[PDB]
């Protein structure tokens, strides 16, 4: 679902860079690897939370009982 | 369809009744050569006129089956065809499966 | 206005001998609206 706040391992705050890797994905042509090191995700514990995250709230969303379809 | 073709070859089975008709009496040939299902609809009670449409997740909201009417005309047939009586003949809901021609996804 | 329309999705609101069904189309599902009310938790 949503990205976890903090990483599992150590305890990194991750929840503030979901947003800001897919835009260094998107608008810049980065790789992962360098849009996580410019992130400032250097462990491999913090880089997985953020490179591994799915994001299935975006589909959780599309089904709204409180609005007309 | 395999549908059709089951009661196509079915055949068709006779019965006499007793009025003196060399065997007994006038001849009844009940067949069947023509099953159709339908996609699933609501009545939404009595009102009828255009009907609606049921869908998965009403079935699965309603706790209810997800089934589509069921229909078969019979060849009441007389005497070898000296009167034939056709008649289409509902027999209730037939389960009908998700993502099939017989569904509405 | 206690109640939403499971395919519609508009709020309504249902009384003693009254029909179980949307006032603006014929669904007869209802689910029930959440509604302001406390609900302690521990962040945990
Ligand atoms: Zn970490
Ligand atoms: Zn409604």
């Amino acid at each position: 679902m949503i990205v976890p706040v903090r990483c599992f391992s150590c305890g990194k705050v991750v929840g503030d860079k979901w947003e800001s890797y897919l835009n260094l994905l998107q608008e810049d042509e980065l790789d992962e690897g360098t849009a996580l090191s410019r992130l400032g995700l250097k462990r491999y514990c913090c880089r997985r939370m953020i490179l591994t995250h799915v994001d299935l709230i975006e589909k959780f969303l599309r089904y709204n009982p409180l609005e007309k379809r | 369809g395999l549908l059709n073709l089951g009661v196509k070859d079915i055949g068709e089975k006779v019965i006499f009744d007793g009025k003196p008709s060399g065997y007994l009496g006038n001849k009844l040939s009940v067949s069947v050569e023509q099953v159709s299902i339908a996609k699933p609809m609501s009545n939404d009670g009595v009102s009828s006129a255009v009907e609606r449409k049921v869908y998965p997740s009403e079935s699965r909201q309603r706790l209810t089956s997800y089934r589509g009417k069921l229909l078969l005309k019979l060849k009441w047939s007389v005497n070898n065809g000296e009167e034939n009586l056709f008649e289409v003949r509902d027999c209730g809901g037939l389960p009908v499966m998700l993502q099939s021609n017989r569904c509405h996804l | 206005l206690k109640y939403i329309c499971a395919e519609c999705s508009s709020k309504l609101s249902l009384s003693r001998t009254d029909a179980v069904r949307c006032k603006d189309c014929g669904h007869r599902i209802l689910l029930k609206a959440r509604t302001k009310r406390l609900v302690q938790f521990e962040a945990r």
